RNA sequence: GGCCAGGUAGCUCAGUCGGUAUGAGCGUCCGCCUGAAAAGCGGAAGGUCGGCGGUUCGAUCCCGCCCCUGGCCACCA
């Protein structure tokens, strides 16, 4: 019974071990991942998703602008534009999810963080409906949240799609609980890309992963999840 | 600025109208406004109170103040600051408990604010005269029954900033007839016998329409009744005069925002004008305001008037001694007003309504229904004369263009058959005209719906309205993708890798700390140095973004050293900012059509390079103590091994080289080589670096570029010879500079194909080594593929190695 | 749906052991002959209720595995006879236990779909198959370099290969010391997940590497992957911003006393200000009674709340001795 | 560049990561991977084929 | 944006309106002690008291803007 681990094991961040998991459930349903800059032009950040150009996200108190002023260059403030790259460069249909870095304004406590990572999903296709909206966010809540999870929408806004939704997700392991938001693409989405909208039919979505790892695990204060404590990312095993 | 805040009773009598008897619970509404699209922040009940809290009127003050107060039925009660002799106050007797178990009792009571009596914000409460009865019950006179809603509204949905705009979504979702609180036929609308006062708009200034209607001779004394000042605090308006008053409750209930100026301190011919450069205004609240050349003004012979939809100016502000008062009725640009409200911070209560648009076409009516409303209260006389700029040409129609889809492309998006004719009633429903064509509608949407523009938003309505509960839930069929990548897969590998060596993988910041490099010691024309720097961060001294993920990881190192964890290893995998130029970016692109190669070219040229790095960290003992022994600490030897582990994840092959390199020690400092390629760097930190940084003693770092080292897809072939093997070593004695591994290289260029395996196992100085000198002792393995080897064999392809060891780095066979 | 649980666990288990230096072998299902008898097993152990094949490919070899042992041992022989005496070798695959005489199941016509019942009929005449982890290991464990002169194989090793299997399987795994062979009774620990036995690792009996010509002290795993339960744990660590204090207690027990219940005993009465410990030193000097040790083990405490102060954290340090003297009549060192 | 491997890393075996790769690759198309018994019923090896 | 309260050792915090912060608890180091430890006991090290400046022989404590901290009042056609 002595000890007899001369090397102990370290641990991936469980952030990038959910990030994994959210990768492997999407690309066992033919899905496939992209990736993007962080600095990005504010022609895909903004421009491209159908940003008006008084929008007050646009502003210097909500996204981190590249000096100096008014230099159309930013820390993106989601992953959205790695999906306007792939949709400029694959061809139809285009089945992609998007796990990065996103960069807001809030203040880090123990409910935000400046710096945190979201995935996005992008499917444009012929005849896609908001049903197969409704089905790919149940099989995504189901891969991380149990069997008997369902996923609830409620009509709502966003730049970038038409309708759009607010997602709520139901975990039975402990109600229903905010999640991400989703709708089907714009139609000015996918002219900015060279698509014909009365051809292809697209839905997205996008969840926070700092998000969804605090209520689905219990953590109490987020500032542990970001500041890189051994005592943190060591309970989540190696993950090998 | 975002919320909207309306009382149930004023919304359900709104609805009430025209479905009578309309009544709904506070949580089905709740529910209601959910389903189609309007989010709630907070439903606040009013009060609660119980026992004896009544309204009294004040007998006489005795000054802290204290005064009797008729409490009814000529019962008089003394309790002990802006009322006088006469004013209707609420008292809260003994035996009363207010909101939060505040109880009253014996000074026979308290005089109630609005504050504790969860109904506003400030004094005390004062009701107008006429209000109520001294004695009257205090929960019914204030409507504390009532339920007040707290909606965040989306910024498409501009026509839900009122009363007007909630109650038409309701009997939309409630299927209910609807009287449009803005129409004409309810009473016939004002007289127009000629022009209410001359104005000149420049047309270029974005004005759509700009209505005035004078309200003569009302009383200065007069105030207004207490159902209107309390729909006013209930929606987060304070009162003040009715002639400001009705302007307020018009724009809570109509959505059009109304000003009322003194039209006796009116000089001459009012003009709509951009504000010139330096051009001053004190507003109306007595601040003055700096202004710009993209801001729209109000200005007359003498001073301005106004901030065209943002706030009055005080040359024009109603006071106390008014009596003739000018109402305006204007639309302005919603972006021209967006752009002047956030330059000087005025989330006015108009602003914020005229940025999401205003309908155009209840100028008028919401002007007659101030008007009426103002002489009502006041005693005024509504003068009949009527000024109503509507552009050049003036525009008599403001329905936006017709919209063609077809009937069943919200059964398609939906991927619901609803039944027949839902479309064109749920669009008929919130206000559309709807023609057929075949299976082609045409839909022209209303004048207070200016985002409805193509087909997907007409899509919005109906699904919203029919409720997305009713769509189900279909997975796609799914594509015949190709899985991940070989760039995604190795970075799992190098992650599980590391992970099982031990070390704690983290998220790095992009942000690097003040001075990280003054501190690593670099020179100023290092690349590392020429940072992107961010406009807004959240600290200023920490602007610039990363060209290197260590000092990231340095930062971690730190935290955790410091609170009791000193034995770390951490690493990250994340991308760096490197930019080639200062910063640069393109001009915007139309974005009605696709951007052309060349322009996604153009995008991605002017952007900072940004690659992905591997990094690691590592402090403290590398092994720990046990039963075994007493552990290892962490030695530059451990820095190089990590880089191993990189490569043998990448399935590539690695070369280091002794290299000097900040902030590395440059004595035990690697460069690491994929072929010729250099890739990154690895060792001990400089110990200056170290004292600088405050970083513990013997610190060690690596960094790759993963993005530097190719993608590899090996195929081996191993032949296993069945054949034995032979043992021998061999002692070579080089120059100390000579590497250990360029000797083995040598060693097996000339050994040839019969060396199997050849590992370092000794490296010996000391007396019988010449000074500057080293002895390397390495164990080879000989072994053929078709027959049994003699001593005498391994011993040929032996001196080869030893002649190449030679001819290559000077050896000299141990003697 | 992706990978399952277990398939995806199978990969982890694979991925740990060639990254902790173990070649991957594919073992053959024919036992060699007679091995059973080199290994000295009773005639009941069952172990021995082996498959057997009618028409095999040697006559020697008709039985089917019923432990991976065997195969792995043959490959290991197959190394070092061969140059290579400084190997690990491991394997997951399947072994064939049968629980009764071979007994088979008349045919079932092809022109209808089997029901329910005669699909159940003809699994359970069927051997039981479950899918077993195992590894063997010989010569050096650590190779010698510019180091040193290396480390030889010796049973803390195959310990240490259940703990990287049972990191792997992301399960908490406790050793306790047994008589199995072909293993060395001294040197044997059976691996129990929770209180259910899932396989036995340490070195193998001196007399069974006699008998099958093995190398001296060559050690040995093998565990039964269906027996340890798939888990899926949702830790929540909540990192306290308070300062720890450190502190060693010396504790003097029993010779047979193991050091894992002693630091089952020192964790139980320190409650929850005990943040880690860890034995680093284990005694058996003149000053320490015949047949006892002396056990020496790194106390950290960190309050989740505030910042403690030595007396704080003694009072934890002296009811954990207390609780290592009622558990296993611990002695505080003296 | 003296050697610094002191555990020298081992190898899964190119059949099981050929395996793998395959398994991946139509797992990648939405397929499943299953399993079975080595010693199986004549019933299911020849009669149901 | 007009008033406050606060930034102090490695961690968590007290505390001073000028020459010593005789700083606390824990963390670090040495000695007695032990085979080696820890506790205990007895000794120490370590802060430029948020930055840049302005007054004095002398400034963490005294006026001038900023880094970023949670809170009041004021403003709210
Ligand atoms: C709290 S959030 O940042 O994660 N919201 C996610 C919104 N993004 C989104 C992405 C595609 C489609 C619709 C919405
Ligand atoms: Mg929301
Ligand atoms: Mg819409
Ligand atoms: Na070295």
């Amino acid at each position: 019974t002595l000890p007899s681990t001369r090397v102990p094991a370290g641990a991936r961040h469980p952030i990038i071990m959910l990030a994994e998991h959210v990768a492997d459930t999407f690309i066992a349903m033919g899905w496939e991942l992209a990736e993007g800059p962080e600095v990005e032009t504010e022609q895909f950040n903004f421009d491209a998703l159908n940003f008006p150009a008084d929008h007050p996200a646009r502003g210097e108190q909500d996204t981190f602008y590249i000096a100096p002023e008014d230099s159309r260059q930013l820390l993106r403030t989601h992953t959205s534009p790695v999906q306007i790259r792939t949709l400029l460069a694959r061809e139809l249909p285009v089945y992609i999810i998007s796990i990065g870095r996103t960069f807001r304004t809030d203040e880090l406590d123990a409910t935000h963080t400046p710096i945190f990572h979201q995935v996005e999903g992008l499917a444009v296709d012929r005849g896609l409906s908001m049903a197969h909206l409704r089905g790919t966010l149940d099989a995504f809540a189901r891969a991380e949240f149990g069997p008997s999870a369902r996923t609830r929408i409620r009509p709502h806004f966003f730049p970038f799609t038409e309708p759009s939704a607010e997602v709520d997700v139901w975990f039975a392991n402990k109600a229903w609980v905010e999640w991400g938001g989703c709708g089907m693409v714009h139609p000015n989405v996918l002219r900015a890309t060279g698509i014909d909208p009365d051809l292809y039919s697209g839905f997205a979505f996008g969840m926070g992963l700092e998000r969804t790892l605090q209520f689905r695990n219990g953590i109490p204060d987020m500032r542990d999840m970001v500041e890189g404590d051994v005592r943190f990312s060591l309970p989540f095993g190696v993950g090998a | 600025s975002n919320a909207m805040r309306l009382p149930y009773s004023w919304l359900r009598e709104v609805v009430a109208v025209g479905a009578s008897g309309w009544d709904v619970t506070p949580g089905e509404l709740e529910q209601t406004l959910l389903r189609i699209g309007h989010e709630v922040e907070e439903v606040i009940p009013l009060g609660p109170v119980d026992g004896p809290v009544t309204v009294g009127r004040v007998a006489d003050i005795e000054e802290i103040r204290a005064c009797a107060v008729d409490i009814g039925d000529r019962q008089y009660r003394e309790i002990i600051t802006n009322f006088a002799v006469g004013d209707l106050v609420v008292v809260a007797l003994p035996g009363a408990t207010l909101p939060g178990g505040f109880t009253i009792s014996a000074s026979d009571g308290m005089i109630c604010s609005a504050a504790e009596l969860n109904l506003g914000a400030s004094g005390i409460l004062v009701l107008p005269p006429g209000a109520a009865e001294p004695g009257a019950d205090g929960a019914g006179v204030l409507g504390l029954d009532d339920v007040v809603f707290h909606l965040a509204i989306t910024p498409d949905r501009g026509y839900c900033m009122s009363v007007r705009g909630l109650a038409r979504e309701l009997a939309c979702a409630y299927d209910l007839d609807f009287v449009d609180p803005a129409s004409n036929s309810r009473v016939p609308p004002l007289p127009i016998e000629g022009p209410a006062w001359p104005l000149t708009v420049q047309p270029e200034t974005g004005v759509r329409r700009f209505a005035l209607r004078p309200v003569i001779g009302i009383d200065p004394a007069a105030v207004s009744p207490w159902w209107l000042q309390r729909r006013l605090l209930l929606c987060g308006i304070r009162a003040t005069c009715p002639a400001v008053d009705v302007t307020n409750y018009v724009m809570l209930e109509l959505g059009h925002p109304m000003h009322a100026h003194d039209r006796n301190r009116i000089s001459g011919t009012l003009g709509v004008r951009f504000a010139r450069s330096g051009e001053t205004a004190v507003t109306l609240d007595g601040i003055e305001r700096k202004l710009d050349t993209a801001d729209v003004l109000i200005v007359d012979d003498a001073a301005t008037a106004a901030i065209g939809g943002v706030m009055g100016a005080a040359s024009t502000e109603v006071r106390a001694d008014s009596t003739d008062v000018l109402l305006e009725a204007a639309i302005w640009d919603p972006a021209a007003v967006s752009r002047t409200q956030r330059r000087l911070h005025l989330p006015s209560e108009a602003a914020r309504r005229y940025e999401r648009t205003v309908d155009p076409a209840i100028s008028v009516a919401a002007l007659d229904r101030c008007a009426r409303l103002l002489a009502d209260i006041a005693g005024g006389e509504v003068s009949p004369t009527l000024t109503d700029w509507r552009g050049d040409p003036p525009c008599d129609d403001w329905s936006p263009p017709p919209i063609r889809m077809g009937v069943d492309v919200p059964d398609r998006i939906a991927g619901v058959a609803y039944p027949q004719g839902t479309t064109a009633r749920r669009l008929a429903q919130i206000g559309a005209v709807v023609t057929h064509d075949g299976d082609t509608l045409t839909v022209t949407p209303p004048s207070w719906r200016p985002d409805l523009r193509q087909p997907a938003d007409l899509v919005e309505e109906v699904l919203r309205l029919e409720g997305l509960e009713v769509i189900p839930s279909v997975l796609p069929p799914a594509p015949a993708g190709r899985g991940l990548t070989a760039g995604q897969q190795r970075r799992r590998t190098i992650g599980r890798s590391l992970a099982l060596s031990g070390y704690v993988e983290i998220l790095p910041t992009p942000f690097l700390p003040a001075g990280v490099f003054d501190l690593w010691g670099l020179e100023a024309d290092d690349s590392r140095r020429m940072t992107t720097r961010v406009l807004n961060p959240l600290e200023a001294d920490r602007p610039q973004l990363a060209t290197t993920l260590l000092p990231a990881l340095l930062e971690a190192l730190v935290r955790n050293v410091s609170r009791g964890l000193v034995d770390v290893a951490l690493f990250a995998i994340a991308q760096v900012v490197q930019p080639t130029e200062q910063t640069r970016g393109v001009g915007l692109i139309p974005v009605d059509r696709r951007p052309t190669d060349d322009e996604i070219a153009m995008l991605d040229a002017s952007l900072p390079r940004q690659p992905q790095h591997v990094a690691a960290v590592l402090a403290g003992l590398r092994e720990p103590r046990g039963p075994w022994g007493p552990g290892r600490p962490v030695e530059a030897a451990d820095a190089f091994e990590a880089v191993r582990i990189i490569a043998r994840a990448s399935r590539v092959d690695v070369t280091l080289r002794p290299a000097q390199y900040l902030p590395w020690h440059p004595g035990r400092c690697a460069q690491v080589f994929v072929g010729e390629s250099s890739v990154g760097h690895a060792g001990q930190l400089h110990p200056a670096v170290i004292e600088r940084s405050g970083l513990p003693k013997g610190t060690c770092a690596v960094e790759l570029n993963l993005d530097a080292i190719p993608c590899s897809a090996p195929l081996p072939a191993p032949r296993v010879s069945p054949y034995p093997a032979v043992f021998q070593d061999v002692s070579l004695v080089v120059a100390a500079d000579i590497p250990a591994q360029a000797v083995a290289d040598a060693v097996r260029a000339g050994a040839g194909d019969l060396l199997e395996d050849i590992a370092l196992f000794d490296v010996f100085t000391g007396p019988q080594i010449g000074e500057h000198r080293k002895s390397l002792t390495f164990a080879l393995r000989f072994r053929a593929p078709d027959r049994t080897l003699t001593e005498d064999d391994a011993s040929a392809a032996r001196d080869a190695a030893v002649q190449s060891a030679a001819e290559r780095v000077g050896a000299v066979l141990r003697g």
